[PDB]
RNA sequence: CUACCCUUGGUUGUGUGCUGUUCUAAUUGGUAACUGUUAUCCAGUUUCAAGACAGUGUUAGGUGGGCAGUUUGACUGGGGCGGUCGCCUCCUAAAAGGUAACGGAGGCGUACAAAGGUACCUUCAGUACGGUUGGAAAUCGUAUGUAGAGUGUAAUGGUGUAAGGGUGCUUGACUGUGAGACAUACAGGUCGAACAGGUGAGAAAUCAGGUCAUAGUGAUCCGGUGGUCCAGUAUGGAAUGG
RNA sequence: GGACUGUUUAACUAAAACACAACUCUAUGCCAAACCGUAAGGUGAUGUAUAUGGGGUGACACCUGCCCAGUGCUGGAAGGUUAAAGAAGGAGGUUAGCGCAAGCGAAGCUUUUAACUGAAGCCCCAGUGAACGGCGGCCGUAACUAUAACGGUCCUAAGGUAGCGAAAUUCCUAGUCGGGUAAAUUCCGUCCCGCUUGAAUGGUGUAACCAUCUCUUGACUGUCUCGGCUAUAGACUCGGUGAAAUCCAGGUACGGGUGAAGACACCCGUUAGGCGCAACGGGACGGAAAGACCCCGUGAAGCUUUACUGUAGCUUAAUAUUG
RNA sequence: UUGUGGUAGACGAGCGUUGUAUUGGAGUUGAAGUCAAAGCGUGAGCAUUGGUGGAUCCAAUACAAGUGAGAAUGCCGGCA
RNA sequence: UUCUCGCAGUCAGACAGUGGGGGAUAAGCUUCAUUGUCAAGAGGGGAAGAGCCCAGAUCAUUAAAUAAGGUCCCCAAAAUA
RNA sequence: AGGGGUGAAAUUCCAAUCGAAAUCCGUGAUAGCUGGUUCUCGUCGAAAUAGCUUUAAGGCUAGCGUGAGAUCACAAAUAAG
RNA sequence: UGUCAGAGCACAUUAAUGUGUGAUGGCGUGCGUUUUGAAGUAUGAGCCGGCGAGUUAUGAUAGCAAGCGUUAGUUAACCAGGAGAUGGGGAGCUGUAGCGAAAGCGAGUUUUAAAAGAGCGUUUGUUUGUUAUUAUAGACCCGAAACGGGUUGAGCUAGUC
RNA sequence: CCUGAGUAGCUCGGAAAACGUUAUUUUGAGUGAAUCUGCCCAGACCAUUGGGUAAGCCUAAAUACUAAUUAGUGACCGAUA
RNA sequence: AAUAAAUAGUCAAUUAAAGCAAUACGUGGUGAAGUGAAACAUCUCAGUAGCCACAGGAAAAGAAAACGAAUGUGAUUCCGUGUGUAGUGGCGAGCGAAAGCGGAACAGGCCAAACUUAUCAUUAGAUAGGGGUUGUAGGGCUUGCAAUGUGGACUUGAAAA
């Protein structure tokens, strides 16, 4: 199988809290989402996580 | 009797008699389920009755 | 002038092993002699030949059917050979659902930061006529045309003011859940009202828990990574787990 | 076909099989190599390269061609990779102590990692075929046709040389032709697109020999045209002794049909007084052997190998005996 | 009133054998065994008489089983 | 025939009618859907037949009416036109 | 002298037996495979199907049987609309 | 090879529409096994008699029944007693409070920011006897080809001396 | 002043304990300590606390079994047992 | 004897050992396979069978460098429970304690070293005695008090039952 799933962590708590999918081929550019974090109960951003 | 290894360390007795059970598919492979998936197969559940005698001799 | 830090060479000096000699006392001999002993063995004493080698013990590589223990699948108009083994779409499937054959046709082991979400605007392909390059067919204008167009894909079903195209703002491709159902031997799968938190679009109503829908996936065990309000074998930690 | 004399599967295969004298290769300098054991000990051998062990071929005569790419074996400078082991250091755990906390933190022990050193082997380089083995296609071309001496081209490590060839090898094939016969899938000679012959798993010949295989022929005969006669011992009859396998109970016909698909027993017809004796085998899917062929079993055993996991043995290094 | 074919199978009710414990009874005027007969029961089964036989046996209620033979190319003995 | 508990057996099916697939509109062929029988079911018809038709055997009766099928003889039972 | 011996080599011979003797022991090896399993009566009475299976002559769960209990109608059957 | 009817023959009984034989008429292809299907041209038994295959020990579940009961119920080893019933022996075991991986909380608890929602609970016991099933033992009986360990065999045969 | 040295530890291969090697126990090869302010242990390890004195020896009873002698018993067998 | 001495060796005397069985128990060394895991190699079977050595009337074990978490127990052995629990397992088949508690029986002794005595060409570092046997540390060195007993796993006798 391919591996185009990729890890989404805080930028606060530095806690990886979603997995989704990216093209390494098509998109070069690292994800900066801002999505819903348990730890600091609020909207943050999360960025892409090795 | 000796009750299994392998039947104990996975089924729970209870007040009643069910056998608490965990799920499956909970291991590995995880972008391959959803969310909704995941979050159903977090909580525990009991054995059904097509198994429920299987498992009551085997403890 | 007085100090510390780099490249390189010599020096008396120690600390390690690396190949190279010499020596004998460890050790070895299926060299010879004597004795026990009227005795080819063995033992003792020499002599010769070796000599820190060899041989032996422990540890670790290489070769090793010489030898041993086993494995070498199933379906199958008998077996072998060829073909297939999971999932999705249509027909056979006899107008609910389900229904087999080594029956008839095909695909999948994905793709998209936009092809997701929302607000607004907008609607075919083809053909006819008229027009430089330009041509049967690029683009333009008008008309006709009720889907033969598009909807990433293999088919089926759906959808022409839509679920198709464009633009603006965004990331709900959220967190904790979940009454009730579909289908199922189990394990698993599918739909989902509604609640709390905090957001995106929009004036608002409302919509958003991934895409028009159905393939795009693999249990358990084992170990690794991040977080952690749990444990820490007398106590405090740590190790090791949860 | 084997040179020969011989040997072999006691109780179905005596042969072309094995062996044999002879040829060649390889190992072995003597406490020799090889072999039995765990070792002592012993065979080799009370022998010494004109000797011993193993592989292959198998008198005698003539020959034994090309390829060292792969595998095996031998040798090799350096170079790259590699185990155990040793080892400069590095990272943590604990706490004397320092610090308002936070945190830092000596030694001691303790957990772990580790540059570097580290043989053989492997990568690499040459040789080696009487070592395991291998040793091709396509296209055009000569003044009747036919064929291609000859030329071009692809690949390989090199593309089968001599000899022999429808063979114990030839599928097509009962190949063509000649001989043997009135007539010849067998036999002899020759021809050669030899699918797939071929040179020590040897190639081609060869006098003698074979309870070997194959073909033609003279004499000879009951092998046969074609059966017949005679004598014994049986068989048969009488007197004596007296088994065997088999067996659900039987009082056990034939034709057509039916049926688990081939009937003594069922249906419909036909035939047949009861019971022996001597015969011959049609049937009773006759008797003897829980089919040896085929399939199945997550059966067994033997054997093979670059199947897996190990191991005896062999070899290399560290360490102790060890100066 | 509705019923009562039946293999695999489920359920219920009983018979029979040997022994033990409590009661009672029979037996050299003949027990068991064993043979025969023209009996009784829904079934396993149970009696009566006579012959042979020569010393133990029966009924009831409970309990415990080496407890029920037609088949295994079953074992042993005998006989076709 | 729904729910709960105890004990199972079954995982080789066969044929007939009807709608099809494979085969050749062949098979007492093979694979499905459905109605029945046999398996596990005797009796009567089919001359004889596991599966076709009539039906479902508690035992006895030398009683009566019928189903499929039949009424010259075998073999119970008919006559008219 | 037996995961051994011997073999002018055939899987030869090794006490009428040899792809590895004979005998005793582990041992009552294991066999999803054959065969057999012993008294009676009464009530009821199947299946040969689905999925998974190194599974196809086996096994587990579901489906069909039986015993006990519950559910009275809203449950389940037979007809008409 | 019997059964239902049935003459004739010969007797007289567990007195019973009696018994023994059966001229003749109607009907009629054994028993177990295994199979969709066996009269079977499938299989097993020649006949008779005896022997011959669901047990025991320790535990679990369920049905039935008895004893004791709501701070219940019941002993194991061991001691005494007849190789006894039993008495002593409360060590323990089941139930009485559950939830959670766990510290922990407690008619609540786990998840979660949540008390909302959801999962589990907010009650019906125990010791024996009997039966059925099941687990460990060879576990209903019979049957392998085999494997491993020990001993006996070269008086046959093969080789060597 | 004395209190058990190739000893306890440590390294490399094994094993014993329920443990498939690991705190504790043992050992084939190598190395190798200290001396009551000492040494070992309380499941890696360190510190505090606590427990105990390895490298020397002997030890009745309760426990295991019955070929044999004496007495006796059996819901054990009664010539295929 | 080689080889002066001395050993090796030779001879003589005395004392013990050999072997067997009880188809049974104990200890130690070595140590499989059939089988199960529905195959099999880790594992199980199983430290079982077998082979060997040594006994005894029993053997083995044994007096804490211990358990283990406490104002704790205080040699070994055997029985019940703890429990099929904690754990250990291709985490599969399986395997399975150690504490604690209740019982059967119960027992603790003795050497080495110190220090000292006598003797060995006293190079003793050796022989034969006194002293000592430990953990809330013991013993030795020097100095005093109190002791003449109680008890043994103990020898000979006598008497009785
Ligand atoms: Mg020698
Ligand atoms: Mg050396
Ligand atoms: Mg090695
Ligand atoms: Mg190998
Ligand atoms: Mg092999
Ligand atoms: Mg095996
Ligand atoms: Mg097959
Ligand atoms: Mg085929
Ligand atoms: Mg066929
Ligand atoms: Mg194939
Ligand atoms: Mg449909
Ligand atoms: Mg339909
Ligand atoms: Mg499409
Ligand atoms: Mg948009
Ligand atoms: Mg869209
Ligand atoms: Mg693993
Ligand atoms: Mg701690
Ligand atoms: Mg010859
Ligand atoms: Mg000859
Ligand atoms: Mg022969
Ligand atoms: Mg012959
Ligand atoms: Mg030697
Ligand atoms: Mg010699
Ligand atoms: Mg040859
Ligand atoms: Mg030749
Ligand atoms: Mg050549
Ligand atoms: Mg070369
Ligand atoms: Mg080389
Ligand atoms: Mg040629
Ligand atoms: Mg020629
Ligand atoms: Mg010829
Ligand atoms: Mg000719
Ligand atoms: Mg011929
Ligand atoms: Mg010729
Ligand atoms: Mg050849
Ligand atoms: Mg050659
Ligand atoms: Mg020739
Ligand atoms: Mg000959
Ligand atoms: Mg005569
Ligand atoms: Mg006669
Ligand atoms: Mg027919
Ligand atoms: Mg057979
Ligand atoms: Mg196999
Ligand atoms: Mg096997
Ligand atoms: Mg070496
Ligand atoms: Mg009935
Ligand atoms: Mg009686
Ligand atoms: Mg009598
Ligand atoms: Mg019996
Ligand atoms: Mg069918
Ligand atoms: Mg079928
Ligand atoms: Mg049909
Ligand atoms: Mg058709
Ligand atoms: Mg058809
Ligand atoms: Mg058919
Ligand atoms: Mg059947
Ligand atoms: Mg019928
Ligand atoms: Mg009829
Ligand atoms: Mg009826
Ligand atoms: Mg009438
Ligand atoms: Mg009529
Ligand atoms: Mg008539
Ligand atoms: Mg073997
Ligand atoms: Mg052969
Ligand atoms: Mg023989
Ligand atoms: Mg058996
Ligand atoms: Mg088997
Ligand atoms: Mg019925
Ligand atoms: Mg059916
Ligand atoms: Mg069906
Ligand atoms: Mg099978
Ligand atoms: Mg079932
Ligand atoms: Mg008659
Ligand atoms: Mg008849
Ligand atoms: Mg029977
Ligand atoms: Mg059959
Ligand atoms: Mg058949
Ligand atoms: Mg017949
Ligand atoms: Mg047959
Ligand atoms: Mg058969
Ligand atoms: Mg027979
Ligand atoms: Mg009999
Ligand atoms: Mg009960
Ligand atoms: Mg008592
Ligand atoms: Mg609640
Ligand atoms: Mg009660
Ligand atoms: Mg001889
Ligand atoms: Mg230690
Ligand atoms: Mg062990
Ligand atoms: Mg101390
Ligand atoms: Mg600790
Ligand atoms: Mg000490
Ligand atoms: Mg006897
Ligand atoms: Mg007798
Ligand atoms: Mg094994
Ligand atoms: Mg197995
Ligand atoms: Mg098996
Ligand atoms: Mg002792
Ligand atoms: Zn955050």
């Amino acid at each position: 199988a391919v591996k185009r799933s990729t890890r989404l962590g805080c930028n606060d708590c530095r806690e990886i809290n979603y997995l989704t999918f990216k093209n390494v081929k098509k998109n070069p550019e690292k994800l900066a989402l801002n999505k819903f974090c348990s730890r600091c109960r609020k909207v943050v951003v999360h960025k892409e996580v090795k | 009797m000796k009750v299994k290894s392998a039947a104990k360390k996975r089924f729970k007795l209870t007040k009643s008699g069910q056998i608490k059970r965990k799920h499956a598919y909970t291991s590995h492979l995880a972008p391959h389920k959803t969310t909704k998936q995941k979050r159903h197969l977090r909580k525990q559940g009991t054995v059904s009755a097509s198994d429920f005698k299987r498992i009551g001799n085997l403890i």
